[PDB]
């Protein structure tokens, strides 16, 4: 719906986001599948992680916890989490 | 040499202006740029100017107590022609000052 | 000065200024100009021809 | 009672000191419009986009444009780009 | 269509209906309308000044019918002579009480125009 | 390393989160921050044994956290200062001959402020010149470092001072950390890492603290608990550590809301203690 | 009646004049000491 | 016509190209005189539109000027200025105007002054020449007016944009081995 | 291969075989409509107004995005041609909303251009229009999301000439939104010209907003002084008063850039300046009195004083003309100093042109391949040169510091912090020798403010020796990389006038501050000293000054400044300067006739003659002369010492907005400083870079 | 919904320009103009006609 991140608390900055070690530990084949030259191949993996242990909702926080995991911009995880349905 | 370190003493600045492709200007350029380590030694505290144009007619200015200017024309003049110079104009303070 | 008036004025921004020119018969003149913005255009006032309106005011101000 | 100038005042007026009495503005833009217009109310509306005009009929007011009533934060007003007229979300 | 006194209108709930659009000043043949504008206090589109100079004003209303949100128009008021130069210098408060004295006719002949195409 | 604990387990997982700054630090950062201001320090000629008085105020507790970090990482001594006073700051620095001296150019410090108390206390700052080693009364002190907006006279900011070592150029060589050395000097009561290190595994088995359990440190954080309690375990452990200096009880309130079950270091005069976790 | 002030605030807009101190005040040297009239608020200055 | 065919005479005079070296002729001059003979032999001695450096050639009040019509009684002024001539290209706020610009070099002389009269805080120049600034199709035609009006010169030339590879193949470069990079 | 053929309707041309089609277009005076390629920015199909029939083809082609094929006719003048525009622009005015009037577009829209030359003529689409709330991001891009087409030129823009990483498409099919994801501003040094990529009304200059159309404002190409680049620019105007300012395509300078101090610094001059002399009493009253009695009072008190007790400080806002008009005043008075303070003075003979200006230029951060950065911050110093140096790094550059770790958009090593590394460096024991040895270009760039400090010859001394042992200047490459940053265009031009910084009087009866208005204490002028300011804006010198003279803006007087890669720029007099205030160099001729020492100046080209006579480099107006005389400028020498204190070496610009005393006195900027200041301070360094 | 047509495709824009030589011009003469035939190589048959070869 909304492109742009609605004014709700629920996804505010504050809402603690941190992968599980399972999670953690399952990063470590699907970085293998792209090459390390190019890690942010892996953003679409890491959303699919982030949308099955977050109860069907990625946080703000989540993605930017992605964002330092992939080395890519924060508005390139926005902007591809919102490209997709 | 005595000239030289009396410099500092006789004049308030001393300005170079040459050309840096011109053969009127190239014994000027030779002398600046031979002998520009000496006279910045010597005379460390002497505003020593130098300046260059594409044709610009060479000129050394002594600038003397009450800014009085001794701009002298050092075109298609030698290394030896350009030290005369540098000596006259270094000597001509007490008669420009007075 | 009509004639750097509208010189230094856009195209419509000019247009009274033919009104002024012949004060008695100011449709003409305005008419003219339409016809000769039309002709540098290189085209004709479809509607204004179809209406017979220029004609019906060029007789009203030749009267 | 905010005091003008400050940065939430620059944030919630688009960078702009709002004046509450419209004294300023009279003087100003030598009219008491705004004041006037705001002496309007809030107005809700069930539609995400709605058409303003300023007016009743095309060409009866201002030219007809799109304003999204549905925005990041719910309840928030917008004010006509065209007219003085504010409209708001019905419920959020 | 008689082009009388110039005159700002408004929207019905009386805010000013000038949305500083320069309009008028680029269509003013002579160049009689001046305007000087600035976002407004509140943010809208106001000018700060808008001038016409009845001394170099045509009375065409030229501004009236490239008007973009119906502000400028010309009121039936003729009997507009001045005893001062100066006062026939029309400014933005005279000409927002001129139209606040002849606003009803002026709506109805609004209305009337608007619906000669409608 | 005793602090590279959670950095060699996984260097992806967050260490803390600047809550009073908006700003989450994870583990790497935390150790870069750390190393880049370790380097910052040797560099500048700060050798073993220096003293550091902090004259911040509360609300830059990442700032805090970050300067403590490279202190235990060089091996320099810290001591905060509760100065209120141009006396009191005056008698603290004579006392303890500090090598550097860090304060919050901001902070209130009673009717003026901590940089203009300083001043007040320092007038060589103002005569020093610019590129030139200030020449204050002090036998010790050396170093200024600020952490307002502008550039005082005799004094550095904080970003500055630090520099950010890289992996083939870089020159300067991080002294080994010991356990032994001090790091605390709060209360006069000298802290050393092994001493930190005991207080908070002792504290963590006394307030039943689990490895995943949250530390939201609110206020103060000069405390050395609030250390042991915040960065230390995070060091050790990989507790998620929410610094929130000058901030609000019903603020850190629905940060903990935000959060399932965190140890609150809620904030007081005292030195900062802990409650139960969750609501 | 009150031509000054339209005066005044027309030339403000592009040559609004320097309010210079006006009597007796403080000097620190030879720069008279006067505080500054600016409505905004330098929070760097100010915050912690 | 913005660059005349050079490679004729047709082009324009040798004469309207040339530049007129100036020769003291005041009290201030006369004193200054190296600095007029430096300013002579640095100076360019051509006038022309593939020029780099921007020359000012001062007011040649003489026969030339003969075809000023600007010396009235009652204004004594006006030919003796300098304008400045330069290439007003398009403005950088749109790229496809209605009207393109950089097509005629625009010579325009500096406001002489400009107050706000209060009867109604209007706007007025105290000049009313340099209202708007001239174009020439040609640099050349640009200096003959100039001379011919007996008012100075401030030429500049442009600066324009650089021709660049433009390319939608730029936009997926393949970056390289990762190994081979480290 | 190497020219091939073409035909664009019908007209045969011999192009480059890499050109595409609007390039070829373009070079042969055939305008195409566009709105999303930029010759600038990344080459992207989002526009569809570029589609051209091209003969034997099926579809139409992107011509900014299609190549020139060899044989290829371009029938531009088709009616197929004319069909798919006229398809595009329907297509594209399907959502544009009807804000016209109401948007600061009017005028110069890019979107009513091509709709009144390739449009249709009239819209059919008729249905309720998509809507999309617009965005917060500061007050220096003003946001209307509704006529947002999606163009994506400000990402573009921010990704590849800024840098910055906030801009994205976020969403898809008819909603998808042209602006940042979360709420934020956008600082970057650079938003004056999202403004400027903005293809419709979406982003616009906030404080411009609503100001006027393109219709009411007049246009006059000039330089700016803000900046140390002096970067070409347009200041359009509407009578008495500057509207605005846009930048100027300047690839010798900054290509078509321009800083937000350039952008938004204009309006310091419209308020708290000084339109009249005014005297400053004992008790501080500031009275006005006529011109002729302050300039006698001057003269009197000039002639009453010793030479050996009258001093100065050269202001910011010094142009050539001022300079020597000062130093000659000074000289005709048997004075021989240019300087009354002590601390802060830039540790640099005016002797050589070479060692007084970066001999590198712009271009040669495009050019020298490894850079070292000493005491410079290019992103609060110079945005054009910060996005220059970056666009290099991007390529084939590599770029260390040796100061404070600053958060520039590329990366840059950090070698360290303090003089500890320049030691050893320059003992050659360090690491960082070896790269330099084997860089093909090397170029070295030291801050005016680090040059200015106690050891800043001896900084200067040992960055020679190091210059001159790794080959920053190489006689062998003709390569000269040695760089400076200078901080004011008025200090560059006393280095270039022969005025020594390093004259400064210890105690001084006469104290002229020539628009100095910064890195002034008020103990360093003696409290028993007459004292003039030639200003403009009265922040400090009109409080610390007996007398204060009015003077002309940099756009208020047609002066001369010299960009410190050698360039010189004739900044027009554009306005004229309030009140009564007059010339500076008509202010310095007047005084030194009632000084009884008159100068031989009675006009601009007088006073030209004059600086022919002193220095004829400054006559040739945007040109750089070459300099052969570097190496000897910039030769080492022994026994000059080079002793550096230990001490950390930082950047002196903390407030990007407030810098000067017209940024001070600047609305805008006191606005700016207010929103981006919190935003954009941060003490710890952003390794995400 | 017929927005295709608006803008006329067709409008009286033609325009013709005829350029005609000096009518007592000769041949010869004109080919001496046009630089076929050199201003000396005159009355030579070969020449003359090498000339009006060329301009033809
Ligand atoms: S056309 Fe109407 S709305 Fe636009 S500026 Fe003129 S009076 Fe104002
Ligand atoms: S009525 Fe005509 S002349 Fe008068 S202000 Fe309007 S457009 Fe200008
Ligand atoms: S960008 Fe603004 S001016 Fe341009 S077409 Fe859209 S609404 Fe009109
Ligand atoms: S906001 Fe403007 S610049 Fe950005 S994508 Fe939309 S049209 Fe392009
Ligand atoms: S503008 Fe040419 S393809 Fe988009
Ligand atoms: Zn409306």
């Amino acid at each position: 719906r909304l492109a742009a991140h609605r004014k709700n608390d629920d996804n505010s900055d504050s809402v603690p986001f941190e992968f599980t070690p399972e999670n953690y530990k399952e990063i470590e084949k699907i970085l293998a599948k792209y090459p390390l030259k190019q890690k942010r191949s892996a953003v679409m993996p890491l959303l699919y992680l982030v949308q099955e242990q977050n109860n069907n909702w990625v946080p703000l926080s989540a993605m930017k916890k992605i964002a330092k995991l992939l080395e890519m911009p924060e508005i390139d995880v926005y902007e591809v989490a919102t490209f997709y349905t | 040499s005595s000239w030289q370190k009396l410099i500092g003493t006789n004049l308030r600045e001393l300005r170079f202006v040459f050309c840096q492709n011109s053969q009127r200007s190239l014994g000027l350029r030779n002398y600046i740029a031979k002998n520009y380590w000496n006279l910045k030694n010597q005379n460390p505290n002497f505003p020593l100017i130098v300046r260059e144009c594409e044709e610009a007619d060479p000129y050394i200015i002594a600038r003397y107590q009450y800014g009085v200017e001794k701009k002298a024309f050092a075109a298609n003049n030698n290394e030896a022609e350009i030290e005369n110079i540098i000596k006259t104009l270094v000597e001509q303070s007490n008669k420009v000052n007075n | 000065g009509s004639e750097k008036l509208i010189e230094d004025r856009p195209y419509l921004q000019g247009m009274p200024y033919f009104d002024r020119f012949d004060y008695v018969s100011m449709m003409v003149q305005e008419h003219a100009y339409c016809l000769g913005i039309e002709s540098l255009l290189g085209t004709t006032n479809y509607s204004a021809t179809f209406t017979q309106i220029r004609t019906m005011y060029d007789e009203l101000t030749r009267i | 009672n905010l005091n003008p100038y400050s940065y939430e005042a620059l944030k919630e007026n688009h960078w702009l000191v709002s004046d509450s009495s419209k004294k300023n503005s009279e003087w100003t833009h030598k009219s008491n419009a705004e004041q006037l217009i705001a002496k309007v109310p809030i107005i809700y509306v069930d539609s995400n986009i709605v058409r303003c005009i300023g007016g009743t009929e095309i060409n009866a007011g201002h030219p007809q444009v799109y304003i999204q009533l549905d925005t990041r934060k719910h309840g928030t007003p917008q004010t006509c780009k065209y007219c003085g007229l504010r409209y708001a979300k019905k419920m959020d | 269509l008689f082009r009388g006194e110039h005159a700002l209108r408004r929207y019905p709930t009386g805010e000013e209906r000038c949305i500083a659009c320069k309009l008028c000043q680029s269509a003013c043949p002579a160049r009689a309308i001046t305007i000087e504008t600035e976002p407004r206090p509140d943010g809208s589109r106001r000018t700060v000044r808008y001038d016409i100079d009845m001394t170099k004003c045509i009375y065409c209303g030229f501004c009236q019918e490239a008007c973009p949100v119906d502000a400028i128009v010309e009121g039936p008021n003729y009997e507009q002579t001045a005893y001062l130069h100066e006062d026939l210098f029309y400014d933005k408060y005279k000409l927002l009480e001129n139209g606040d004295k002849w606003e009803p006719q002026i709506a109805r002949n609004i209305e009337y125009l608007i619906n000669q195409p409608l | 390393s005793p602090l590279a604990a959670q950095l060699a387990i996984n260097g992806n997982r967050n260490a803390v989160r600047y809550e009073n700054q908006n700003r989450t630090w994870t583990f790497n950062e935390l150790d870069a921050h750390t190393n880049a201001f370790a380097y910052g320090l040797t560099e500048l000629g700060w050798k073993a044994g220096d003293k550091l008085l902090l004259w911040v105020e509360k609300n830059h507790t990442s700032e805090i956290t970050t300067a403590q970090v490279g202190a235990a990482k060089a091996g320099v001594t810290l001591v905060p200062i509760y100065a209120h006073s141009a006396e009191e700051l005056e008698k603290a620095l004579n006392d303890t001959k500090a090598k550097g001296l860090l304060l919050s150019p901001n902070s209130k410090a009673g009717n003026s402020k901590y940089i203009e108390v300083v001043n007040k206390v320092i007038p060589e700052l103002y005569n020093t010149g610019r590129g030139s080693t200030l020449k204050t009364k002090f036998a010790n002190l050396q170093h200024i470092i600020h952490t307002g907006f502008y550039t005082f006279p005799g004094t550095y900011k904080f970003r500055q001072i630090m520099v950010y070592a890289s992996k083939n150029f870089n020159t300067l060589t991080l002294p080994n950390v010991e356990l032994n050395a001090p790091l605390f000097i709060s209360g006069n009561q000298t802290y050393t890492l092994k001493d930190l290190i005991s207080k908070t595994e002792e504290n963590r088995k006394t307030s039943k603290l689990n490895d995943n359990t949250p530390v939201f440190v609110t206020g103060d954080s000069r405390s050395p608990l609030s250390f042991s309690l915040g960065i230390l375990n995070s060091l050790l452990h990989g507790n998620y550590s929410v610094y929130t200096g000058a901030q609000d009880l019903n603020e850190v309130g629905q940060t903990i809301r935000f959060y399932d079950n965190a140890l609150l270091l809620v904030d007081g005069d005292i030195v900062k203690a802990t409650q139960s976790l969750k609501h | 009646l009150n031509r000054m002030r339209f005066i005044t605030a027309q030339r403000d807009r592009s040559r609004a004049p320097w309010q210079s101190p006006k009597g007796e005040g403080v000097f620190q040297g030879k720069k008279l000491i006067v505080a500054s009239n600016s409505p905004f608020i330098d929070d760097m200055s100010i915050r912690d | 016509m913005l660059l005349p065919k050079n490679a004729i005479q047709s082009a324009r005079y040798f004469e309207i190209q040339k530049i007129p070296a100036k020769i003291a002729k005041t009290a201030n001059e006369k004193i200054l005189s190296v600095g007029v003979a430096q300013k002579n032999n640095i100076q360019p001695k051509t006038v022309t539109a593939q020029g780099q450096i921007g020359f000012v050639q001062h007011p040649q009040l003489d026969s030339s000027c003969q075809y000023t019509q600007f010396y009235t009684p009652q204004r004594r002024d006006i030919r003796g200025r300098v304008a400045r001539i330069y290439i007003q290209d398009t403005n950088h706020m749109h790229d496809t105007p209605q009207i393109p610009e950089g097509y005629k070099w625009t010579l325009e002389f500096e406001r002489q002054a400009q107050y706000k009269t209060p009867w109604m805080g209007w706007s007025f120049n105290g000049d009313t020449f340099s209202k708007r600034n001239h174009y020439f199709c040609t640099l050349e035609d640009a200096i003959s007016y100039c001379k011919q009006m007996g008012f100075g010169y401030e030429v500049s030339f442009p600066r324009s944009r650089y021709h660049t590879r433009k390319s939608y193949a730029d936009n997926m470069l393949w970056p390289g081995h990762d190994n081979a990079v480290d | 291969n190497k020219q091939i053929e073409i035909f664009i309707d019908g007209k045969p041309a011999k192009v480059d075989d890499s050109y595409t089609i609007f390039q070829a277009c373009y070079e042969n005076g055939v305008i195409v409509p566009r709105f999303c390629y930029h010759e600038r920015l990344s080459v992207a199909g989002n526009c569809r107004m570029c589609l051209v029939e091209v003969e034997n083809v099926p579809k139409p082609v992107a011509a900014c995005a299609s190549q020139v094929v060899p044989g290829m006719k371009i029938k531009t003048k088709s009616e197929k041609t004319r069909i798919h525009r006229g398809n595009v622009m329907e297509f594209l005015l399907a959502n544009h909303p009807l804000d016209c009037p109401i948007c600061d577009q009017g005028g110069e829209c890019d979107l009513q251009d091509i709709s009144s030359v390739y449009g249709y003529g009239i819209s059919r689409y008729n249905e309720y229009k998509r809507a999309v709330e617009d965005k917060n991001y500061g007050p220096l891009v003003a946001t209307s999301m509704n006529r947002c087409i999606h163009c994506t030129r400000c990402v573009r823009f921010a990704t590849q000439i800024a840098g910055v990483e906030d801009l994205g498409k976020t969403g898809r099919g008819k909603a998808a939104e042209i602006g940042t994801y979360v709420e934020k501003t956008f600082n970057t040094e650079l938003s004056g010209n999202v403004v400027d990529v903005c293809p419709v009304g979406a982003l616009t200059n906030a404080p411009y907003a609503f100001t006027s159309r393109p219709w009411e404002l007049k246009s006059f190409y000039t330089s700016d002084v803000f900046d140390t680049l002096g970067s070409a620019i347009q200041v359009d105007t509407r009578g008495p008063e500057i509207m605005r300012v846009l930048p100027r395509i300047h690839e010798e300078i900054n290509e078509e850039w321009i800083s937000d101090k350039t952008r938004h610094a204009f309006d310091g001059l419209k308020r708290q300046r000084i339109n009249s002399p005014m005297k400053r009493s004992k008790d501080g009253n500031y009275e006005d009195i006529f011109w002729e009695e302050a300039i006698q009072t001057i003269s009197k008190k000039c002639l009453n004083t010793p030479s050996d007790q009258i001093g100065a400080i050269i202001g910011e806002f010094a142009d050539i003309e001022s300079i020597t008009a000062l130093k000659d005043f000074l000289n005709r008075l048997d004075v021989d100093n240019f300087e009354v303070r002590q601390h802060g003075n830039l540790k640099v003979s005016p002797d050589f042109r070479a060692n007084y200006l970066m001999n590198s230029k712009i271009t040669g951060v495009e050019d020298a391949d490894v850079l070292l950065l000493v005491g410079c911050n290019p992103r609060y110093e110079a945005p054009v040169l910060n996005a220059r140096i970056l666009k290099s790094t991007r390529k084939n550059l590599k770029v260390f510091n040796i100061g404070t770790n600053q958060d520039l958009n590329y990366k840059n090593v950090h070698l360290g912090n303090s003089t500890k590394v320049l030691k050893e460096i320059a003992d050659g024991t360090h690491p960082f020798a070896e790269r330099l040895k084997k860089a093909k270009l090397p170029m070295i760039m030291v801050g005016a403010s680090a040059l200015e400090r106690e050891d800043g010859a001896e900084l200067y001394n040992t960055l020679k020796v190091i210059s001159n042992k790794t080959g920053v200047i190489s006689e062998e490459k003709s390569w000269n990389g040695f760089n400076i940053l200078h901080k004011e265009m008025g200090r560059i031009n006393a280095l270039e006038l022969g005025i020594n910084p390093t004259s400064v009087n210890k105690n001084a009866k006469l104290v002229f501050i020539l628009g100095a208005d910064n890195n002034l204490r008020p103990e360093d002028i003696p409290a028993d000293a007459f004292v003039v300011y030639f200003g403009t804006h009265g922040d400090e010198g009109a409080y610390y000054a007996d007398i204060i003279l009015p003077t002309a803006a940099y756009t208020e007087k047609n002066a001369t400044w010299v960009n410190t890669e050698g360039r010189v720029q004739q900044g027009r007099l554009v306005v004229m300067p309030p009140g009564d205030a007059r010339e500076d160099w008509q202010i310095i001729r007047a005084l030194s006739e009632e000084a009884g020492v008159p100068l031989p100046y009675d006009s601009l080209e007088e006073l030209r003659y004059r600086v022919a006579e002193l220095a004829p480099h400054l006559l040739k107006y945007d040109y750089i002369e070459p300099t052969i005389f570097g190496k000897v400028a910039l030769s080492a020498q022994q026994g000059v010492k080079t002793t550096l204190s230990p001490t950390p070496i930082t950047d002196y610009i903390d407030n990007f907005y407030m810098t000067d005393a017209i940024s001070r006195a600047s609305v805008t900027m006191a606005k700016c400083s207010t929103a981006f200041n919190h935003e954009k301070f941060s003490n710890f360094k952003n390794l995400a870079k | 919904h017929n927005i295709r047509y608006h803008h006329e495709i067709h409008t009286s824009d033609q325009t013709y320009h005829s350029s005609y030589d000096p009518v007592g011009e000769t041949t010869t003469e004109r080919l001496v103009r046009y630089g076929y035939l050199n201003k000396d190589q005159v009355n030579n048959a070969e020449a003359v006609a090498a000339a009006a070869k060329e301009f033809q």
